[PDB]
RNA sequence: ACCCCCCCCUCCGGCCCCGCCGCCCGCGCCCCAGCCCCGUGCCCCCUGCCCGAGGCGGCCCCCGCCCGGGAGGACCACCC
RNA sequence: GUGGGCCCCUCCUGGUAAGCAGGACGGGCGAGGCGGGACGAUCCGGACGCCGGGCCAGGGUGCGCCGCCGGGGCCGGAACGGCGUCGGCCG
């Protein structure tokens, strides 16, 4: 659902400052109303323009090729009931919006911390020799196996419409 | 029952009215039609003439599967006349076969006071 | 508020309710446990309570202060005329405890049985095993029929009644009880001994021994409609109580609103 | 003593999902939740899934690291894998799965009156 | 009008108990065996100290009025299912009088056919590293008389369906034989175009 | 990781049959069954060697591979040694006594601390106890089984209690000495 | 483990066996494993829609008082 | 006719505090049906002639009881303790 977009704005201009400059930045928002709004929330702390006092030039929005698995590093911050907090994560997913749908989904579970309560400050790609984190680097290998880790997913989802029968299914493995 | 004795079916159930916590909706029928378990596969069930028996005169009651109810299957159902609750847990006939009842299979409030403009002649 | 002195409850809960008893006579309830391999034997018998007296001995003790020493003991004198045995009913262990295989009769019952099958015995009409004598006649009857006993039950009793015409009784009709037997080496050991009663005398001497333990069921003397000082045992109210002092005076708090099953009342007593 | 393991070139069936109904091939790991999956000989675009759609065949195709759809295709058609699954039990029973799944209502009152006489032969049958 | 006759063996107490309530009130008769073998999550010890802290509950002033509380494994389990029942009404009270409830397989339901429900049985529900119990466990610690008359009654029994198993393997040589009927092989292969 | 694995070497000595985590161990002391069917395992015999490992672990499942492994060693020591605990009978003032009995499935204990009640304590099947032919108050157990070795000599332990006394002062009873192998 | 639950012990709807001596109703049996799951990921899907033996499981029915004594008792009941 | 009011949200004063007592803008009950919050004059929606059809707010969707699936994580109450488990930051 996350997508990504690019941002140009600049502060409305004057007599003391004809020509003004122009400030870029790269969002990822559920659409283009949230990532216009989440720009001037971030103009008005960094460079203090109010959104009354200046105006959006673009709104570009991004479609990034997948079709191949990549490991990507996002550098945020975030805030809990006693403070703020910076935090590192890494995720292997297709394209820049979807590790940020999983990045979210994970703070969301294990922080309890939304959308409105996180900044992010940087979204990289990491090759795969300078991997920090154990879980992601597992797959970021040759020759990777292992058994299906639930397949009694499969049985008892035919369970829900076969409602009685005449024996126990068996879980192949 | 000596006009549907021949007709071969497919079996249904009469769970209960249309009804929410607080009231209830006595002139719509929720029916359960085995092997539907899906809102999309509720189609061809859709728009056609079933019955029930009503075991005090030994008759049919005849009426029509109008909408769908919920995601799992349950269709909406009008019959001729409003069912009574002692008739509930009861099977339904969905007939495979088409059946000219006239107009047997149709409402009371769509038979009468459903708005034609219409009159009375006085012959 | 609190009880302020620290008293017990008066009276037993386990002996509810106080009714008067619907049994008819004392009915045995449980019997005592078999024991696999042990010598066979019967365990009950039923007699007639008939008086009381005192008896001396001599006390064979041991640390007791009445070592060597004589005592008078009470003792109380029970009569027990020979009981017949009538029948034999066997049972099996099932999920749903112990149920009956089926009852073999005798070929011939006495007169003090076939009365207890009647209310009037001159008036009535006399059909009691009228078609069961005809068929058990031939004695093969019993012994097929004692062939299921032998191959589905788990326990085994007899059933013997006593002869009231040896007492100073006034009934002339018999009392019918079911008496178990214990030990033997399998079940079939035990259905051969019961056939080898039938219809024959037993004497108390063949069940019970000298120094031996039994246990006595009976039903008590009656007193009819009691209050609660006698029925229950409380204490007795103060003189100058204006209604009377043979009461309880608190019936209960007033909270919970109702009477408890715990509090003594007045009713049948014994 | 596992028998079927998640890896690449593991030919898998697609319980659920938009896609469920058809086969497919893993050419990719991104965790113990999903996969990286592309069937282009039965009709399925190279997409993400969760391994809770997947149910793993006892089948693997020998494939590159990182194929693309082209490369894929001819090195799926070069493998016998794809129909010796189609010819085993279990590709017999998807088979008419699929000739059971476009019934109309006509056609369910028919499928039932043959039932009632397959039902009746086997007991004129069972009696000798 | 069959009636569903259901193995309790390996299912969950109370995902079994919601499928045969909502069955009851849809007209059907369903009868229950071997209910000594369900299954109840978590540990014995919980669930014992459960089960006896209900059985604390009854009227002050007289227990004849109380809350009774049934200790064989076939009662507690239709004692669940009433909780999932408007019992106290008409439409409620014909819905218990069609189910039936069983320690172990009786002569009266030994030859029925039987079925399962597989998403409430507990190896398909349960984490592994749940603990679990048996209800018949359960049933013995709070003052069932019967858990070993259950045992003797079915070893029993399946030592005499297994004896029968044989012979019925022989039958289905013989009725399975019949290819021979064409009025049957015109049948199959009607099915078979819309299969 | 994804797996969680250790590896034991079987020595030539024994036979080994694994199967549905069923472990039936066989030399010349004797045959010993375990049943780890409560744990989920993945075990491998294969090429003279054992395999344990455990799939996806998280929390305490880390903890399972080394704990069937260090159970299946102690069932080869067993089955080509065997295991002997030697227990110290200890007392002030007070000899206590000891007989075997049973012929060696059972031992009598009278006089602790001089005490009337008397003490009778079974083995668990497989086990032995001799008195010492060597060194005097001291007990031998024997036997193939380790647990069972080592629980009949704590329930030995258990049953000789100083009661309602400063047990740093009262310290008589029966103590384990020795845990080991057997010396043929 | 004076605690808790069961036995013993008190009451006990219902039920069973046995004495004297007919009705009706239904048609369906492998077992055991889930980190061997032994080759699975099905069947059933017509209770009349044309089904309707024997065996195997169910169901119904079947039994007086008054009167007088008492070891029983307000009246009744209870035991004779 | 009324000149006994009371409650909610924000903002306050006395009091250890109070379902205590006294003041302020706006709204409500009073004098407001209906659904929901199990249950409540005031909370969340929505303010009302008598009907038929459609759409759906607030709250929810194992069975009682109308209605659910897919996916990613984790597994009343204070100071103060925890080599329970998962995730981070600084060396
Ligand atoms: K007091
Ligand atoms: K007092
Ligand atoms: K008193
Ligand atoms: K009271
Ligand atoms: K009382
Ligand atoms: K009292
Ligand atoms: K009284
Ligand atoms: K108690
Ligand atoms: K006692
Ligand atoms: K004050
Ligand atoms: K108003
Ligand atoms: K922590
Ligand atoms: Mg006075
Ligand atoms: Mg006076
Ligand atoms: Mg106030
Ligand atoms: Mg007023
Ligand atoms: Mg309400
Ligand atoms: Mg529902």
């Amino acid at each position: 659902m996350m997508q990504k977009y690019i941002v140009y704005g600049r502060r409305l201009p004057s007599e003391k400052f004809p020509e003004p400059e122009v400030f870029r930045m790269t969002i990822y928002a559920p659409n283009e109303i949230v990532a216009k709004s989440r720009f001037w929330y971030h103009l008005k702390s960094l460079k203090k323009i109010k959104r009354t006092h200046g105006e959006i030039l673009d709104c570009q929005h991004i479609e990034e090729n997948g079709d191949f698995v990549k490991n990507f590093g996002v550098l945020l911050r975030y805030r809990s009931r006693v403070g703020q907090h910076n935090m590192y994560r890494e995720v292997r997913e297709t394209t820049s919006a979807r590790a940020m749908d999983k990045v979210y989904s994970e703070m969301a579970g294990q922080c309890r911390a939304r959308y409105h309560d996180i900044q992010i400050i940087n979204v990289k790609e990491v090759a795969d020799e300078d991997v920090r984190r154990e879980k992601v680097a597992m797959f970021t290998q040759k020759g990777v196996r292992f058994p299906h880790p639930c397949p009694y997913v499969h049985v008892k989802r035919a369970a829900r419409t076969a409602r009685f029968q005449d024996r126990a299914p068996h879980v192949p493995q | 029952m000596e006009e549907i004795k021949g007709k071969t079916f497919l079996p249904a159930i009469f769970v209960g009215y249309q009804r929410s916590r607080a009231k209830q909706r006595e002139n719509v029928a929720l029916v359960k039609v085995s092997g539907i378990y899906t809102r999309a596969e509720t189609d061809k069930v859709l728009g056609r003439l079933i019955a029930i028996i009503h075991s005090k005169s030994g008759k049919p009651i005849f009426g029509k599967i109008c909408r769908p109810h919920g995601n799992s299957g349950m269709v909406r159902a009008r019959f001729y006349t409003n069912l009574p609750g002692q008739l509930m847990g009861h099977k339904v006939r969905v007939f495979y076969d088409n059946i000219d009842v006239g107009d047997r299979a149709t409402p009371k409030y769509e038979r009468l006071y459903g708005n034609p403009n219409a009159t009375v002649t006085y012959e | 508020s609190h009880r302020k002195f620290s008293c017990c409850r008066k009276g037993n809960l386990g002996y509810l309710p106080r009714k008067r008893c619907t049994r008819g006579r004392g009915r045995c309830k449980t019997f005592p446990p078999d024991v696999q391999g042990a010598p066979i034997h019967l365990t009950a018998f039923l007699g007639y309570k008939a008086g009381c007296t005192h008896v001396m001995r001599f006390i064979d003790h041991r640390g007791s202060n009445l070592h060597n020493r004589q005592a008078i003991d009470q003792a109380t004198i029970i009569d027990a005329p020979p009981m017949i045995c009538t029948a034999i009913i066997g049972y099996a262990k099932t999920p749903k405890g112990l149920r009956a295989v089926t009852t073999v009769w005798a070929a011939h019952i006495a007169e003090p049985a076939m009365r207890r099958f009647y209310r009037n015995y001159f008036h009535a009409e006399k059909t009691a095993f009228s078609t069961y004598m005809k068929k058990a006649a031939d004695g093969t009857y019993i012994k097929e029929q004692l062939g299921r006993l032998k191959q589905h039950a788990d326990v085994i009793r007899i059933v013997a009644h006593t002869q009231p015409a040896l007492t100073p009784l006034k009934q002339k009709k018999a009392d019918i009880m079911e008496i178990q037997v214990n030990g033997g080496a399998n079940v079939a050991e035990k259905v051969d001994y019961a056939y080898a009663l039938m219809e024959k005398p037993i004497s108390i001497k063949d069940v019970f021994s000298v120094g031996a333990q039994i246990d006595t069921i009976s039903i008590t003397r009656g007193r009819g409609f009691e209050g609660v000082v006698t029925r229950w045992g409380v204490t007795r109210l103060p003189r100058k109580t204006r209604r009377g002092n043979r009461k309880v005076a608190c019936i209960g708090a007033w909270h919970p609103a109702n009477v408890q099953y715990t509090v003594a009342r007045a009713g049948q007593m014994g | 003593s596992y028998h079927r393991f998640v890896e690449a070139g593991r030919l898998v069936y697609l319980g659920d999902g938009p896609d469920k109904g058809k086969l497919a091939v893993i050419v990719d790991i991104l965790s113990t939740a999903a996969v990286l999956i592309d069937g282009p000989t039965t009709g399925v675009k190279r997409q993400v899934v969760s391994l809770r759609w997947a149910m793993l065949t006892d089948q693997v195709i020998n494939i590159s690291e990182k194929p693309t759809t082209e490369q894929l295709k001819k090195e799926i058609e070069a493998s016998p894998a794809i129909d010796t699954f189609m010819n085993s039990v279990w590709g017999k029973k998807i088979q008419q799965q699929r000739l059971r799944a476009k019934a109309t209502f006509e056609d369910m009152g028919k499928i039932a009156k043959l039932r009632r006489e397959r039902k009746m032969a086997m007991k004129r049958i069972a009696m000798s | 009008m069959s009636r569903i006759v259901i193995d309790c063996k390996g299912h969950i107490l109370g995902r079994l108990s919601a499928i045969v309530a909502k069955e009851l009130l849809h007209g059907h008769e369903v009868a229950l065996v071997r209910c000594e073998k369900a299954i109840i999550s978590g540990a014995f010890r919980d669930v014992k100290a459960h089960y006896l802290k209900k059985m604390h509950k009854r009227t002050n002033f007289n227990h004849l009025r109380g809350p009774f509380h049934f200790r064989a494994p076939a009662e507690i389990v239709r004692r669940t299912i009433r909780g999932m029942i408007p019992y106290k009404t008409v439409r409620g009270s014909d819905a218990m009088s069609r189910l039936r409830v069983y320690d172990g397989i009786p002569p009266c339901c030994a030859r029925y056919k039987r079925v399962v429900c597989p998403s409430a049985m507990a190896y398909l529900c349960l984490r592994p590293e749940r603990r679990r119990c048996e209800v018949g466990r359960v049933a013995h610690e709070i003052g069932w008389q019967h858990a070993a008359d259950v045992e003797r009654y079915e070893k029993r029994r399946l030592e005499e369906c297994d004896k029968w198993y044989q012979d019925k393997i022989q039958i289905d040589k013989k009725i399975a034989e019949a290819a021979e009927k064409d009025a049957e092989l015109q049948r199959i292969n009607a099915e078979l175009a819309k299969y | 990781p994804l797996c969680s694995s250790m590896t034991i070497k079987v020595p030539t000595d024994v036979e080994c049959t694994i199967n549905k985590r069923v472990v039936t161990v066989k030399g010349k002391k004797g045959t010993l069954v375990r049943d780890f069917s409560h744990a989920p395992l993945d075990i491998t015999h294969a090429n003279d060697t054992i395999s344990v490992a455990v799939w996806f672990p998280r929390g305490k499942r880390n903890a399972l591979p080394r704990t069937i492994c260090s159970h299946i060693e102690n069932m080869f020591k067993g089955v080509t040694y065997g295991f002997e605990y030697k227990m110290r009978l200890a007392y002030a003032h007070f000899p206590i006594a000891a007989t075997v009995v049973d012929n060696n499935k059972a031992i009598e204990i009278r006089n602790f601390m001089h005490q009337i009640k008397t003490r009778r304590i079974e083995c668990l099947p497989g086990v032995t106890i001799a008195m010492s032919t060597n060194v005097k108050d001291e007990l031998i157990l024997r036997g193939i089984s380790i647990e069972d070795v080592s629980h009949t000599a704590a329930r030995i332990h258990e049953s000789l209690k100083v009661p309602n006394k400063d047990l740093r002062k009262f310290l008589d009873g029966c103590y384990v000495s020795s845990r080991g192998l057997q010396e043929q």
